[PDB]
């Protein structure tokens, strides 16, 4: 119907940090380790 | 007591039209607009080899 219903709001803002990006294609991808950063000694298991 | 139902959002798709000049394929065909073929009973090609 050439609808605008889902989504056009209000363009939030962007901050910048560390983290890690590679290109597996054209489709860029993150990494994520989880195991150094939160659950270092924590006596819950890693996923 | 206060008990609601959400409807948490609602979303769509689009039908892709393809344009079939738009595509890869163009170039097998001579593709011809010929809007008399109702009325039409036959047609030949000759060729001279």
């Amino acid at each position: 119907n050439r609808e605008t219903l889902d989504e056009l709001e209000s363009a939030p803002q962007t901050t910048r940090v560390r983290a890690d990006l590679v290109a597996i294609g054209d489709r860029l991808v993150f990494l994520e380790a989880l195991e150094k950063r939160i659950y270092a000694a924590t006596n819950v298991p890693y996923p | 007591d206060v008990e609601f139902d959400a409807l948490l959002g609602s979303y769509c798709n689009t039908l892709s039209l393809v344009r079939f000049l738009e595509l890869g394929l163009s170039v097998a065909c001579v593709c011809t607009k010929f809007p008399e073929l109702a009325y039409m009973n036959e047609g030949r090609v000759q060729f001279e080899v």
